[PDB]
RNA sequence: CACGAGUUGUUCGGAAACUGAGCACAACGUUAUAUCGUUUUGUUAGGAAAGUGAAGGAACUGAAAAGGGGCAACAGAGAACCUGGGAUUAUAUUCCAAAAAGAAAUUGCAUGUGGG
RNA sequence: UUACUCUCGCGUUGUUCGGAGCGGGGGCUCAAGAUUGAAAAAUGCAUUGUGAGUUCUGCGCUAAAGCAAAAACCUGGGGU
RNA sequence: AAUUACCGAAUCUUUGAACGCAAACGGCGCAUGGGAGAAGCUCGUGUCAUCCCCGUGCAUGCCAUAUUCUCAGUGUCGA
RNA sequence: CGUUGCUUCACUUAUCGAAUGAAGAGACCAAUGGGUUGCGUAGUCUUCGGGCUAUGCACCGUCUAGGUUGUGGGUACCCAACCGUG
């Protein structure tokens, strides 16, 4: 017979087949070029934005609420082809979520607000 | 060895919080100078001990046999 | 170069090595059951109905008959059907299993020869075939380990076997083993009724009773006269 | 009416054991295979004090027989016992202050503490500060011994049973007046929640049966029944006897 | 009252990630009824609750080690950043851009150089 | 180290210490400070000397009351 | 048709029996499939470590099942 | 002769108490044991195959600590029997 050395009896070790991947339950087309639009919503203009504008190259947004500063260093770059250096965010009292985006210097952000369109 | 605290010792050298003493960091000179002398004297009673015990069996046994040869 | 350095192994001294625990460990709770259970039914007191169980049929007389049935075990469905397509473009002599057929058999005393294992759970699906083979007068026999019949018929387990028809080839062995089961087991009519059985002592405590027995012996001498 | 304290602090709540101080449970080593046939030696290496107990406790440190590590012992310390001494604890120890040893290998009319009542228990009786119990007789016939306790009473325990030699360490606590109020509080401060007292006589009659009355005064005779039910059962409960003791004092307790 | 604005952090507080007085999911038991009880005196449950170190020829496969899974402290434990500013109407140890006004510390992953 | 031989010596405001090693000479180490410089003048505004207060720190660590735990981290004993 | 009425095709955020783990936290996992990648590598391309984003599965109990999956028992046999 | 009421002595498997991470129980030292997964004697039955009741011999079925009988490197046994019990 079998040998124990110690003084509980414990479970056997024995073989275990893996889970198989079933298909997706979600069938909804969705589009990957999509994405950066959500991201960012639109620009502000207030007289403390146009102040940075000037004098800090930097530009000011409202973006979705639940993203994070790398995924809108990334739509920066994807929406605008502009580098950004700095994101600082914060969430308004009323709910928003604004951020002070600081381009590289290679860029400006007076030339890149106009082709926005401010 | 230095005081330090927990982010001072981590990055610290190994000298600032040992000696290369044996047992070094953790026990005084004169403590291991006392285990020291110990290992040494309590080992050897026990080794006196049993050389004695080997002989007074060994010094029986051949008693024995010279009575058996006397009396054959 | 090579030494020996030996380990003393005593109270205290050095670690030990790590010895068998088995007869020590906490097992799990149906191995403890399956072993109690054992141990009661052998120190209860046993009726003679149950008791008749215990005592089987002999090794050598367990093979032949298990050679025998084997030899006459009953087709399996790939054969039936294909018997049934070439006679369509009776089965053959064989065994009867099942404990409804068999005691359909007993009853119309069409059995030569009953064999019943010993093992069966719940015990009062068999507990009366003997009493009625024995009033029917047919040799019957309890052998060891249903599964044994089960193999021999070619199933997983089975209950009882009957016997009723053989080949002349197999007449004479039929006839022998119908002397040694006799022998066995109808003959003996009148003992298996009144044998009760049970109420054994365990080792330790059988022990126990030697040395109680040999330490307090001859202290009664001396009120013997002369 | 309504409940009475007695049957209240039954229910647990505020009325538990203060112990978040407390090192935890003193008790002997466990009776193995090396105590039953051989001796285990083991080193004292320090002497503390616990809160809500009189006597001192000592850490004694051994080494574990089937395995390598280090095993350390929490037990309630005879008189005498001092950092670095020696302790053998088995069948084959010697007869010194300190050591544990089977009831059956000690010589009648010794002096004995932590004692077994049952083999295995790890010590159940004369464990308070200064006390013990000394063995009267052995029976080698019946395999037993038979013991006087600190309280007077006799008792016969298995002689497999297991005992240290001496006595309790911290004797004499109660010869000392406490003379203040703020004493008691910071004695039963590291105990539980009973202290002070009231006087059932100063109670209102809806909460103890002693309660009301014109003048402070128990109407009925104190001394009530066994059989009396819980809320009832207050005062000398089942008293043979009552008043100040003249001559010998009897040993208490049940026969 | 009306209109328009304002809260910026690798290092600040919390969480990620400690334990305490304590709580009670699982498990078991009880109850006509779970919406009840046990659940830290080293510690669940008549109790089989450990799922991967090395290996071995690149994913597999399995030795070791008793006592299931959590929560409870913004004054306990823990915690890598400081000054200057002519930098706001309102924020700042959070903002300042090539002479970063500047000077540091620390975590993860990679590339040389040196040693082994 | 005939240091305590016959009133032994060192030391605190203070309740004491020494052949289980005082005092003296020469050293090793820890803690808290001081000093020299880099930062740093390029900043800020428009000087370096004593007394009093001040819990960081040091003076090693009443009681029948004797003053939480763990994560994380550090060193060693073996082995490679 | 930015009209109405009805209905077969669709979309359907965070939760909740709520079920990966928790919770005055828009927090933290394992497996698997993708996405983006100003480092490095390479000939504006391709490739990509750490970090980041998205989809799916992962509670407990019970029933059935395994082209017949892997095991345990001083339970009963057998060779 | 039978059965049934109480009782006292021995036992252990129901049950109760305690301990432990269910960590070393009992025997081998031998029956008032077990075995068809054996051999005889005397009775007594038999379905003639063999059983049952007493009684003997085999088999299960054996081991052992300890006690008695000038510096370096080595030797100093085996008996067999009793005591003892890991
Ligand atoms: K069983
Ligand atoms: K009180
Ligand atoms: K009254
Ligand atoms: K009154
Ligand atoms: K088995
Ligand atoms: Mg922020
Ligand atoms: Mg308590
Ligand atoms: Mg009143
Ligand atoms: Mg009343
Ligand atoms: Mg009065
Ligand atoms: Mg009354
Ligand atoms: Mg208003
Ligand atoms: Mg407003
Ligand atoms: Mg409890
Ligand atoms: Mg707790
Ligand atoms: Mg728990
Ligand atoms: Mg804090
Ligand atoms: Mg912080
Ligand atoms: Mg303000
Ligand atoms: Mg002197
Ligand atoms: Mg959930
Ligand atoms: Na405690």
């Amino acid at each position: 017979r079998k040998s124990y050395t110690r003084p509980q009896f414990r479970r056997p070790h024995t073989y275990r087949k893996p889970a198989m991947a079933k298909p997706s339950n979600r069938v909804t087309v969705e589009s990957k070029d999509i994405a950066a639009f959500n991201v960012i919503r639109y620009p502000l203009t207030t007289d403390k934005a146009m102040k940075k504008i000037e004098e800090n190259n930097t530009l000011t947004f409202i973006v979705d609420s639940r993203a994070n500063k790398t995924e809108i260093k990334k739509a920066m770059r994807k929406l605008y082809q502009v580098k950004a250096v700095k994101v600082n965010t914060l969430i308004r009292p009323d709910g928003l979520k604004k951020a002070y985006i600081r381009l590289s210097a290679a860029h400006d952000a007076l030339d890149t607000a106009n082709k926005i369109g401010l | 060895t230095k005081a330090l605290r927990h982010i001072d010792a981590r990055l610290a050298s190994r000298h600032e919080k040992s000696v290369s003493r044996a047992y070094g960091g953790v026990l005084s000179h004169d403590q291991v100078r006392d285990r020291v002398v110990r290992a040494f004297l309590v080992e050897e009673q026990r080794i006196v001990k049993q050389a004695l015990k080997e002989h007074s069996k060994m010094k029986l046994s051949h008693k024995r046999t010279a009575n058996k040869k006397k009396s054959k | 170069h090579f030494a020996a350095r030996p380990k003393n192994f005593g109270i205290g001294q050095d670690v030990p090595y790590a010895r068998d625990l088995s007869r020590f460990m906490r097992w799990p709770t149906f191995v403890t059951m399956q072993r109690k259970k054992r141990v009661l039914q052998r120190r209860l007191k046993v009726p003679p109905a149950l008791n008749q169980f215990t005592k089987v049929l002999d090794r050598a007389s367990r093979n032949e008959a298990l050679k025998l049935i084997k030899k006459y075990a009953p087709e399996t469905r790939k054969a039936r059907r294909e018997r049934l397509q070439k006679v369509a473009e009776k089965a053959p002599l064989a065994v009867v299993t099942g404990l409804q057929e068999v005691t359909r058999a007993i009853e119309k005393k069409q059995a030569r020869m009953v064999v019943i294992a010993n093992n069966v759970d719940p015990v009062e699906l068999v507990l009366w075939m003997p009493n009625l083979c024995r009033a029917n007068k047919i040799p019957y026999a309890i052998v060891k380990d249903m599964a044994r019949l089960g193999d021999a018929i070619g199933r997983k387990t089975a209950t009882c076997v009957a016997l009723t028809d053989v080949n002349a080839e197999d007449e004479a062995t039929l006839k022998n083993l119908i002397r040694s089961v006799n022998a066995r087991f109808l003959s003996r009519s009148d003992v298996i009724r009144r044998q009760w059985g049970g109420l054994q002592l365990s080792l330790r405590s059988r022990a126990e009773l030697r040395k109680k027995h040999a330490r307090n012996a001859g202290v009664d001498a001396a009120a013997i006269i002369q | 009416g309504k409940t009475v304290l007695s049957c209240r602090k039954g229910n647990g709540s505020v009325y538990q054991v203060h112990g978040h101080k407390r090192l935890g449970p003193a008790k002997l080593r466990i009776l193995d295979y090396a105590e039953r046939h051989g001796y285990m030696r083991g080193v004292v290496k320090s002497i503390e004090h616990e809160a809500g107990r009189g006597a001192a406790l000592a850490r004694v440190e051994f080494r574990h027989p089937y395995k390598f590590r280090r095993v350390k012992e929490l037990m309630v310390a005879p008189e005498g016992m001092f950092t670095g001494q020696s302790v053998f604890c088995g069948q084959k120890a010697p007869l010194a202050i300190g050591n544990v040893l089977p009831l059956g290998q000690i010589t009648e009319g010794c002096i004995v503490c932590n004692v077994e009542a049952k083999p295995g228990d790890r010590g159940t009786l004369a464990r308070a500060s200064g006390d013990y119990c000394i063995i009267i007789s052995h029976n080698h016939e019946t395999g037993r011994t038979r013991l006087k306790l600190p309280s007077g009473q006799k008792k016969s325990v298995p002689s497999t049973s297991r005992a240290m030699i001496g006595i309790i360490s911290g004797g004499g606590r109660i010869e000392k007046p406490v003379l203040k109020a703020g004493n008691s509080f910071y004695r039963f401060r590291g105990k539980r929640n009973c202290w002070p007292k009231v006087r059932g006589v100063a109670r209102n009659p809806v909460e103890h049966p002693h309660g009301g009355g014109n003048h402070q005064h128990i109407g009925h005779p104190s001394t009530v029944s066994r059989h009396s039910p819980p809320g009832q059962k207050v005062g000398l409960i089942a008293a043979r006897r009552t008043g100040r003791i003249r001559g010998g004092k009897a040993v208490k307790g049940a026969w």
